[PDB]
């Protein structure tokens, strides 16, 4: 049934808000927290991500979380930002300081519990909790440590609940914040263990997507969010539209998932709009079809013809044809045949949503379980491997009363997960 | 007297009770109210001081939707609230959650309900059970209800129709795994089974009905044709003939070959204008074309160890032998040198009766054949294939062993029907 | 020849050839009873054989329609054994798990202990 | 004096009912007691205090159905209900059945009536015994009451009145079985017996009666006649046969060939014209032919030991003894040497009285024949094979064990029939 | 006097309609009311019938079903009207066709139930003869409780005679798999408790009605019309009054010379068809070789693959006597190769001077020929088919039974022809 949401750090609540303010949209929701849309069919799951308050209002299971009041004031003042309850803020002083260790187990560890108080009690007002949602950067301080410690302390107390995250992968390309690769690290290790599926936001993808497609010489945060906004609506879809299921996390981490710690979704949308740029004229079913397994519109720098993929969901909004959506889809798989595993019958699944996205007449959102995500890791690994081998910039954690063993520990972590992810690729049915 | 009390388990079950129990109500004159204005409807109908007529039937499913789809609808009034059971929580497509973790919370009080349904039986031949051989609740529940109906019932009759996977109409890369685990656990359990292939259905819809894409309705609807036919020989008595339990001791030799093959006709387009009507020998025909078989199998290569046919409307013993009689001779209808080539008849007088504003039109006589063929094995041999191709990997095994189960429940179940496959090999043989 | 004269009848010897030859030739109720009642035994002991016969066939009935009981009150016992086992073996499993994701959790919660003990210890 | 009269079974009890018939007819009894204005017929009927004339009979059966037919008909008043005697079920064809079975439960029964019937005797002469051959009450019954009669009635005489079976005359697949294991049973008990095969009868009804199918009611207005030409002198003030004990000495010398065979002349049919009724030579000559004898068999090719002629009505002597030496004449006929060659003739002046409305006609001369020839022997060993046929593969056999009786009865009476059959090759020499 | 119980779909119907051809025979309207027109009807009318006086006459027959269905058929039958009411007994739940379930489980509970009727319908004769049993030996009630009853019977009347028409299965006739099972497993209980066995097979009923009658789609009611016919004439000699003047087990003594071959193949001439059309006599001759010819046999036997032990054949109507016994030992004179020798007389001919109805001349042959053991292999075969396999032995497993219980069944039937083909082989 329900969905408990938290957004931690800067990047947690940057991308927080705009989920927030994008899924209000097109739910009929305005930012006094009132609705006044036209179809019902916006309220029929409203129950998954608004509390019904009193009044006849509707207000978001959300948790706003950080360690600086920054970005949380930020949003506190934004557009929607009045409708979150404002006794959900759990907000810090201390900084984070872009230090995994600060978050995760000192600055971090002080504000935990005071969250949790927050969770039980969005927990309770719920008729059956589904799980929860986490939004955070893998290479900030509360995003990456905090976000994690949060995950590990909501498993303790929601073991049979559904642990989902939209986690954001660093990249040079957008932050010159040189121990990145250690706080990515850190995180991906946690996220391996305490998560039950993770999409995978590469900020590489996101900043290449705009500058060389949507060709924005200087991306800023708000056209990288775009497209994070665009591909959550996406694949939420299900979960908040009503169509032909049923609609449940869970039911999606069983068929998605086919091993334990392979968990970490490439998702990818199409069409790519800029920011706030009126749409142009609409996309044909095959141009969806196409573009959606495009390397191009992936939202992790991964190439899916580098790997195999093991599992596939397809998400096509708006009021197509269904027999031509079929017949691409069908079409897609019986020609790039040697990119999908013989050894997961049928693992490419597609669903429609008459309900377009803002802007869009139509549109289709990609998530795929794809072994290519090792290129993502091997990146990252590549990065730490560097420093760590140097031991730069390491009294900064070793100061959190922290261990050199620690980061020994999470590069091989973060090895393994790469050494099963190729395991699968060449893995063969005979 | 010769009481009947029907089981509807999870999304598919439901769904086809509905389509069934609609259809029934018209056979019989039945308002969905209750009222009404042949005693041996009473088998299906229980009657109360009121005058008003309620099924002998349960509706169970771990999730509420699609039972209060049930209890908002146009027959809300047609059972009681007691006898439509619903959980909080579905079984996420997974056999160890509707076996185990969920459905033990639910069991005891359908049982229960079960129970009070039996004690307004004055003789009860015994239980039909309506389930998907894919979805977690249509397989894992089911199996416990029909473990548990054998220690409560004991040996009383309990019979499947069951609903085989196929990709053209929904289905989910875990159930193959559903499938095997359900038909392993469930064999000892059931005296006969109705297994019907999706695809079959699909492709039913799709060649006579002309429907592109047809709805769970579409498939629904023609399903409840068949399986009205297969029950008529319960809720109707004729001179003329209508006899189950009788075929049941042709159909099955031994007791774990008890699954027989349907095949149905005719299958009519409401738009096939000039048609009224077609001959006895003409659908007499059309039951020995694999076009209209249940389960896609093929009968012309293997053998048969039964052969029984199901007439109803406007049937004269004077042309069902003349038809007989022209089959015999052509020699593709091979039966074992153990028993005997007469194929069993029975007739019905009551019409098949067409849901108004449907897709099927109205036909003067339609017929049935249940059939022991040893080609219904190759159903087995399909789904075992993707089991064991998955298995050899091990791909979503985690799930279920989260859940309580263990790896050898998968192979204990896997033996059991590469058993199957052998006790139908061994039982063709000359 | 003469025989005798009677009322309402007569006789007379008619000698036609002589006789060549001069000369001529050349019970108890008890032992009835004793036979009759012997026979009587013999009706009375086939007739009690041929009941002994119908009795033992009797008896099979009994035991036949006893097996069919016994039969049902075993697979009765072995389904309700059978989920027994099933349901209990399953608790066990699935509650080990969670039991042992909890240690691993709480286990890393030691850890985290130590570290802000390590920050203290630096300082 | 006196004579009692008994009849078992279906056969006995018709045959009874038709003789009874007969013998009420010449005396002139009313089928009520009563009779109108010799004295001899008295040893047939013991008078009670209102002037009725009772039959010294008693009709035994273990089937109601036949003795009923009686106490219905005419002459119901004539017995009283204790002389007819009747069970519930017959011996069902089977001699075991009603020798060991039925037998048992009303031999006492059927005693007592003859105990109260004797009780009332200046001096019992015997029992005259009819019966069949091939039925099961008519054999096995008879046998085991004459091997009682002979304990409980010593030393008085014994004249059985058997029908012979034959399959023109509704015979059953058993009755040879019967027929062999009565005739072992009523062997030391008879002190003499005549057969009546029902073969000859019926062909005497049709050849000389004009009757193509005769019914039993025919057939037994025939039988009756001969069995009252036997009874002729017994039931008037005749000479010859005035006693039972005379039948043994004037026909039977060696005790087991106890057969004597009857012939009867003239046989006469109504239903044609009249004409010159026959003489005392036209109904002597027909005593020798085998067309009007009372069984079948040769008894040209066979040796005699006795001979008696028994004459009725309008007879003269000398018309007797003149066609007693025209006999000689021409035909030589053999006869055994210990044996005189030579009848015994006996003349009952009494007419041969007819049933009023029957097959028979009037006539003023009869005459019956009886005597001993070894040509029985043929009529024996007829049945002996029949036996020895089923017997030899075991056939039947099964009913009369289930009734008690030993396989061991079965070879003991062949053996014996065996040994009667070689007593005619002692004598037949 | 005779007991009449009935068991089963097929023993009920066939029961039914020599309950209704003898009550027209003897002038029993279907209101249980002599309205006849010679007192010749009456004469055993104590036989079959009861006095309810009435003077009401009621069928001395016990209805026996476990499922109602076939009962309400006769109920809301023609002549239905004319059963007890105390004297239908039936359970609920079927046998299906279960010689196990009829024999077993199901009829042993509504077994002492039917059997204090039959005490109840025996208090009221004044010397009964024995019993008759109208049956099947495919199904379950008429195969299982018909020989459960038979025997519970011999068990309370070891005295009194049994007597059955056995409605023998085919497997062109119906087409219920387990036939051979029920059959073989009944036949092994009529060998040793029965002492008459009319041996009706529906295979010869079907090729009669198929071939000879011309009836193109043969139903029930006329392969029932054939056994209706026969019954009557079987007990001509039971309930009209003719020189014979016998009965049940006068005719078990002369017809049976060894214990257990005691199974009659059946025979009518002539074979009229259900309502036409009647017209033209029958030649004496013509009655008589039709009657000795195979193709009207109600058994499907050849009887020129054996030997008669013996024969009975009773004639109906008026006819020369002469003629027909002039017309008999021809036929003996003729085809002595097929008679037992070291029998003699062994064919016996019985008349009655009352026709059947609609035929002014009938004859029914009732023949102990050694040719029956052709019906038994042709069951024995079908048996072993599907038992060498052990196919359908579940649903018998099931209710209690054992597989020896089979063996036993076959091998005392296999014994069975040993014994047909001894007397078949034998001479004199
Ligand atoms: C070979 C045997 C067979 C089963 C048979 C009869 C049965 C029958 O007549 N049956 C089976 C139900 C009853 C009956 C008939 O249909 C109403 C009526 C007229 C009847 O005789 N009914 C009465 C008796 C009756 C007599 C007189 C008038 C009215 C009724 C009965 N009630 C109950 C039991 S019998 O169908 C024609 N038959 C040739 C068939 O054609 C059947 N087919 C087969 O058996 C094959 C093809 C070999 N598998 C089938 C298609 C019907
Ligand atoms: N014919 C038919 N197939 C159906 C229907 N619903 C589902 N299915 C099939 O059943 C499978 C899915 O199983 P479900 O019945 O939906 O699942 P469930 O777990 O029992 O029920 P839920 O948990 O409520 O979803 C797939 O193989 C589908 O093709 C229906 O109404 N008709
Ligand atoms: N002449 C003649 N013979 C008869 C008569 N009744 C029967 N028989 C013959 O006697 C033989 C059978 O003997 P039954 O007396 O009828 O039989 P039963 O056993 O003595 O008597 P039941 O059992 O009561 O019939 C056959 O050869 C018959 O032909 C009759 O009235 N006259
Ligand atoms: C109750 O009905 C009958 C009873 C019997 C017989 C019979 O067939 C003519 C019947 O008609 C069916 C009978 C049978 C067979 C015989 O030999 C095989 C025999 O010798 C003799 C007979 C019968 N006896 C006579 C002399 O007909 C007695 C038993
Ligand atoms: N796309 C996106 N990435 C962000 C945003 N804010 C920060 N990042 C990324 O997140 C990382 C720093 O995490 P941040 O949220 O600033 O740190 P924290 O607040 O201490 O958890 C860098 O790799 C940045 O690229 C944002 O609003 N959008
Ligand atoms: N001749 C004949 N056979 C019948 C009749 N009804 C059923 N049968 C046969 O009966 C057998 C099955 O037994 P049935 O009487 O139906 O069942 P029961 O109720 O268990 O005795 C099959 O071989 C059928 O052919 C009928 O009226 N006449
Ligand atoms: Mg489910
Ligand atoms: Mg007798």
């Amino acid at each position: 049934r329900e969905i408990v949401h938290i957004q931690a750090g800067q990047c947690g609540n940057q991308i927080g808000a705009k989920f927030w303010e994008v899924i209000s949209d097109e739910h009929g929701i305005d930012p006094t927290g009132s609705y006044h849309g036209d179809s019902d069919l916006q309220l029929e799951r409203i129950n998954v991500y608004y509390n019904e308050a009193t009044g006849n209002k509707y207000v978001p299971r959300a948790i706003l979380v950080d360690l600086e009041p920054g970005t949380m004031d930020s949003v506190r003042s934004g557009p929607f930002g009045q409708i979150f309850r404002p006794d959900n803020f759990v907000f810090g002083q201390s900084g984070a300081g872009n230090n995994w260790a600060k978050g995760h187990y000192t600055e971090g560890a002080e504000l935990v519990d005071s969250v949790l108080d927050v969770v039980r009690k969005e927990s309770e007002s719920c008729d059956c909790l589904q799980g929860f949602q986490l939004t955070h950067s893998l290479g900030g301080g509360t995003g990456s440590g905090m976000g994690t410690l949060l995950i590990s302390k909501i498993r303790e107390e929601y073991p049979d609940r559904i642990m989902n995250t939209f986690s954001v992968m660093p990249s040079p390309k957008v932050s010159d914040t040189v121990v990145e690769p250690y706080n990515a690290t850190l995180s991906v290790h946690q996220l391996v263990e305490n998560t039950d599926e993770t999409y995978s936001i590469d900020n590489e993808a996101l900043y290449d997507i705009c500058f060389r497609t949507l060709k924005l010489t200087t991306p800023t945060y708000g056209d990288l969010n775009h497209l994070v906004s665009a591909t959550m609506s996406g694949v939420t879809t299900c979960l908040r539209f009503p169509g032909q299921l049923n609609a449940d996390l869970r039911k999606l981490a069983v068929n998605m998932v086919p091993f334990p710690r392979l968990h970490f979704f490439m998702p990818g949308f199409a069409p790519l709009t800029s920011r706030g740029s009126q749409q142009y004229r609409a996309l044909t079913v095959p141009e969806l079809t196409q573009q959606m397994f495009d390397s191009k519109n992936m939202m992790a720098a991964c190439d899916p013809r580098h790997g195999r993929y093991l599992t596939v969901a397809a998400v096509f909004r708006g009021r197509m044809s269904m027999k031509e959506v079929d017949e691409q889809m069908l079409n897609v798989q019986n020609k790039n045949s040697s990119y999908f595993v013989e050894w997961i019958p049928n693992n490419v699944k597609t669903a429609v949503c008459d309900i377009p996205p803002r802007g869009l007449k139509m549109s289709a959102t990609f998530i795929g379980n794809s072994t290519a995500i090792q290129e993502l890791f091997k990146r990252i690994s590549e990065q730490f491997t560097a420093m760590f081998r140097r031991k730069a910039f390491l009294h900064w954690y070793t100061g959190e009363g922290m261990d050199e063993m620690e980061f020994t520990e999470a590069e091989s972590n973060m090895n393994d997960l790469v050494s099963e992810y190729q395991q699968y690729q060449d893995a063969t049915a005979d | 007297m010769r009481e009947c009390i029907s089981i509807h388990v999870g999304q598919a079950g439901v769904q086809i009770g509905n389509a069934c129990w609609e259809l029934y109500c018209l056979e019989h004159g039945i308002q969905p109210d209750g009222q009404m204005p042949d005693d041996s409807f009473n088998t299906f109908f229980s009657e109360t001081g009121a005058g008003k007529h309620v099924p002998r039937a349960v509706f169970v499913d771990l999730e509420p939707t699609v039972i209060d789809e049930v209890r908002t609808g146009t027959y809300r009034q047609l059972f009681h609230p007691e006898q439509l059971i619903t959980g909080k929580e579905d079984a996420a497509n997974n056999y160890a959650r509707g076996h185990y973790t969920i459905g033990k919370e639910i069991i005891d009080l359908v049982l229960d309900r079960i129970r009070k349904l039996a004690d307004q039986c004055t003789g009860l031949q015994g239980f039909l059970v309506f389930h998907s051989f894919g979805g977690g609740t249509g397989s894992g529940f089911t199996s416990l209800l029909m473990e548990r109906l054998s220690v409560d019932y004991g040996k009383k009759s309990k019979l499947e129709f069951s609903i085989y996977p196929a990709p053209q109409v929904s289905t989910a890369v875990v159930e193959p795994y559903n499938s095997i685990l359900t038909t392993h656990t469930t064999l000892e359990h059931s005296d006969c089974a109705f297994m019907v292939d999706n695809e079959a259905i699909y492709d039913i819809c799709r060649r006579n009905l002309d429907i592109e894409r047809p709805t769970y309705t579409n498939l629904n609807r023609l399903i409840g044709q068949i399986v009205s036919s297969i029950t008529a020989s319960l809720r109707f008595d004729g001179a003329l003939n209508v006899d189950l339990t009788e075929f049941q001791t042709n159909l099955v030799p031994y007791p774990r070959i008890h699954f027989p093959l349907a095949t149905y006709a005719p299958v009519i387009s409401a738009e096939k204008a000039y048609h009224e009507q077609l001959s006895v020998a003409e659908i007499t025909n059309a039951c020995f074309e694999p076009a209209n078989q249940m389960v896609k199998c093929d009968p012309r290569h293997g053998k048969y160890m039964a052969c029984c046919l199901l007439y109803r409307g406007d049937v004269v013993p004077k042309d069902v032998n003349a038809a007989i009689a022209t089959i015999k001779t052509k020699r593709t209808i091979q039966f074992v040198d153990w028993c005997p080539t007469g194929f069993k008849v029975g007739i019905n007088y009551q019409p098949p009766t067409v849901v108004p504003g449907g897709d099927l039109a109205k036909v003067q006589r339609a017929v049935c054949m249940l059939s022991n063929t040893t080609a219904i094995a190759e159903a087995w041999a399909r789904l075992d294939h993707k089991f064991d191709l998955m298995y050899a990997k091990r791909a979503f095994v985690h799930w279920y062993v989260g859940e309580g189960m263990e790896e050898g429940e998968f192979s204990e179940a896997r033996e059991d029907m590469a058993a199957l496959e052998k006790d139908y090999e061994e039982v063709g043989v000359d | 020849i003469e025989l005798n004269k009677a009322t309402s009848g007569q006789s007379w010897e008619v000698i036609l050839k002589p006789p060549s030859f001069d000369g001529v030739p050349e019970p108890s109720l008890e032992e009835i009873q004793k036979k009759l009642e012997a026979a009587e035994e013999r009706r009375k002991y086939q007739e009690a054989e041929l009941l002994k016969h119908l009795a033992e066939k009797r008896e099979h009935e009994r035991e036949v329609i006893q097996k069919a009981i016994e039969e049902n009150n075993n697979f009765i016992k072995m389904a309700k054994e059978k989920l027994a086992q099933k349901m209990e073996s399953n608790k066990e499993n699935r509650e080990a798990h969670l039991a042992a994701m909890l240690e691993r959790l709480q286990e890393k919660d030691k850890h985290a202990e130590e570290v802000r003990k390590n920050k203290e210890l630096k300082e």
